[PDB]
């Protein structure tokens, strides 16, 4: 579970990203598929060429539920509960590839944020996505 | 290992770069905070109950220098990360049994102190280098097991 | 988590299991050891021969555990919490090394009941495993 | 490559028990029924919508025995993996991009096969011979992803 200074670290942390949460998440996603192109194959209806429209839109997405999840970091899996059902039963996503994208939003967080990234920063981070990745594939934190 | 010739000049030229007194006890400092787990092979090295306490211990800052040096002298030939590696995965793997899987955790994280340290220049392409780095030392490291 | 087929596939193949849920608690502890060796290290003092009696006991504490999510399923993080909180905070148990046990208890009840492991109780038993193991290692989050 | 004598002559004699077609058909039928998001790789196969059109697919039956084909021809070589599997490599890495977890994830589907068509006579030992060939061929597999 969160602790108080979890979720105070993870709100001060995305709060940092400024006016490009869009941009970090289309980074995130860039990064994704150039290290692990096995997560490319979900998305076949996707020009995925570097500096795609279609991945900055969605990049734009991904940063909007993040922000949302931030928001209600109390209440994690009624937030997402939507993109639970969509990632766990109509995307089908490998539960293990979640890890893939964390790890890419990290690098991204680390590479824009240096200050930020505090290892006790890290380590809340880390928790906050690795809940966020069970609670889209099987809604539990 | 397949490392393209990128692939190594990228490698090669970062590491020239980096800060190996602060990178090393950086990483496994972040890996005992981030993955409580591997703590258990720590046990002499004293309180890691928390980031103050793991990134403040004398032993754990000196440990991650060796690592990080170890990681150094493998880039020397990298066309050879199992043969630099032979002797730590007898170690590794027949001696302490860490999971594979954390030999791949260390290098994420290795990574990700990369990126504070190196920001915009960390590119994408320049992560994918590295992410094959850190997939290759995995693999020479797990040699002794299978 | 778990649809409602799932659960009523997990109850008739743990159902069909019954009076010898210790003996394959058991016997996939007994896989887990020789299959994948790095997991004896978390159980340094126990007889961890073939027949050991250690092992026969421990399996069915494994198998009642199992049997209680079983009857809690919609439930687990609440029915699983002591177990949780002893996996994470005092074994310190590699989360990877759940998917392993995982694994050698479906081995385990494939070779005990061919008929009743269909591909659908199949998929059905490892979503539960899988469950389980979420909730086993929610501590970490 | 750390297959013992023991573990070949285990692996040998099961395999010549197994019935190919049939086992084939339902390791990788079982593959995209329990880890659907395998399916996204077979979209030319035609009808995957559940459980029951999976395993009476024609061409999940045909490709599963391919695949169990592969690998008997692999039994021939244990100590050899890697060059036995070097072209198929190059194929699931560099074209199909597979999950290199998945090749995991079939071997140890295929051991559940095994274990339904034995029973009490796939034994501790004998799954744990056959888990290093999933390791193995897991291994030879994944090589060109590092
Ligand atoms: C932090 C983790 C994740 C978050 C917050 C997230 C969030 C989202 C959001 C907001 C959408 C758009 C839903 C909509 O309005 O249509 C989406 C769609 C999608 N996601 Fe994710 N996701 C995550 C992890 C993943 C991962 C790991 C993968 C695959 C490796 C993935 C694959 C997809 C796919 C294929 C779509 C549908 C895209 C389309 O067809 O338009 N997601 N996700
Ligand atoms: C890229 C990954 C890794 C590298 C390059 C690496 C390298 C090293 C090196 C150079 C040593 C010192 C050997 C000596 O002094 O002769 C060492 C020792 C050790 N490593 Fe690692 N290691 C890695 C991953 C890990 C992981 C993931 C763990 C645990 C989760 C771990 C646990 C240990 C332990 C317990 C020791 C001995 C500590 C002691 O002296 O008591 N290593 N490693
Ligand atoms: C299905 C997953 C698992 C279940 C249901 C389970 C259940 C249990 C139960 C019921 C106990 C008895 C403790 C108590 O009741 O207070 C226990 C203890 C223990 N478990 Fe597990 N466990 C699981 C996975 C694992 C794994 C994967 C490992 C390590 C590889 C592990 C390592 C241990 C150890 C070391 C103990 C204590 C043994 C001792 O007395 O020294 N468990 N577990
Ligand atoms: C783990 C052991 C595996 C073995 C031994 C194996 C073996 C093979 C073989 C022999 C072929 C035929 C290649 C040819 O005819 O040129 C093939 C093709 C293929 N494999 Fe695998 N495979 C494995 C794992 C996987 C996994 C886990 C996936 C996906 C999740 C996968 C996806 C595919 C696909 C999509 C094809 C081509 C299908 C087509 O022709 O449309 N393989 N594999």
């Amino acid at each position: 579970v969160l602790s108080p200074a979890d979720k105070t670290n993870v709100k001060a942390a995305w709060g940092k990203v400024g006016a490009h949460a869009g941009e970090y998440g289309a980074e995130a996603l860039e990064r994704m598929f150039l290290s692990f192109p096995t997560t490319k194959t979900y998305f076949p209806h996707f020009d995925l060429s570097h500096g795609s429209a279609q991945v900055k839109g969605h990049g734009k997405k991904v940063a909007d539920a993040l922000t949302n999840a931030v928001a209600h970091v109390d209440d994690m899996p009624n937030a997402l509960s939507a993109l639970s059902d969509l990632h766990a039963h109509k995307l089908r996503v490998d539960p293990v590839n979640f890890k893939l994208l964390s790890h890419c939003l990290l690098v991204t967080l680390a590479a824009h944020l240096p200050a930020e990234f505090t290892p006790a920063v890290h380590a809340s981070l880390d928790k906050f996505l690795a809940s966020v990745s069970t609670v889209l594939t099987s809604k539990y934190r | 290992v397949h490392f393209t010739e990128e692939d190594k000049a990228t490698i090669t030229s970062l590491w020239g770069k980096v800060n190996v007194e602060d990178a090393g006890g950086e990483t496994l400092g972040r890996l005992l905070v981030v993955y409580p787990w591997t703590q258990r092979f720590f046990d002499s090295f004293g309180n890691l109950s928390s980031a103050s306490a793991i990134m403040g211990n004398p032993k754990v800052k000196a440990h991650g220098k060796k690592v990080l040096t170890s990681l150094g002298d493998a880039i020397k030939h990298l066309d050879d990360l199992k043969g630099t590696f032979a002797q730590l995965s007898e170690l590794h793997c027949d001696k302490l049994h860490v999971d594979p899987e954390n030999f791949k955790l260390l290098g994420n994280v290795l990574v990700t102190v990369l990126a504070i340290h190196f920001g915009k220049e960390f590119t994408p392409e320049v992560q994918a280098s590295w992410q094959k780095m850190v997939t290759g030392v995995a693999s020479a490291l797990s040699s002794r097991y299978h």
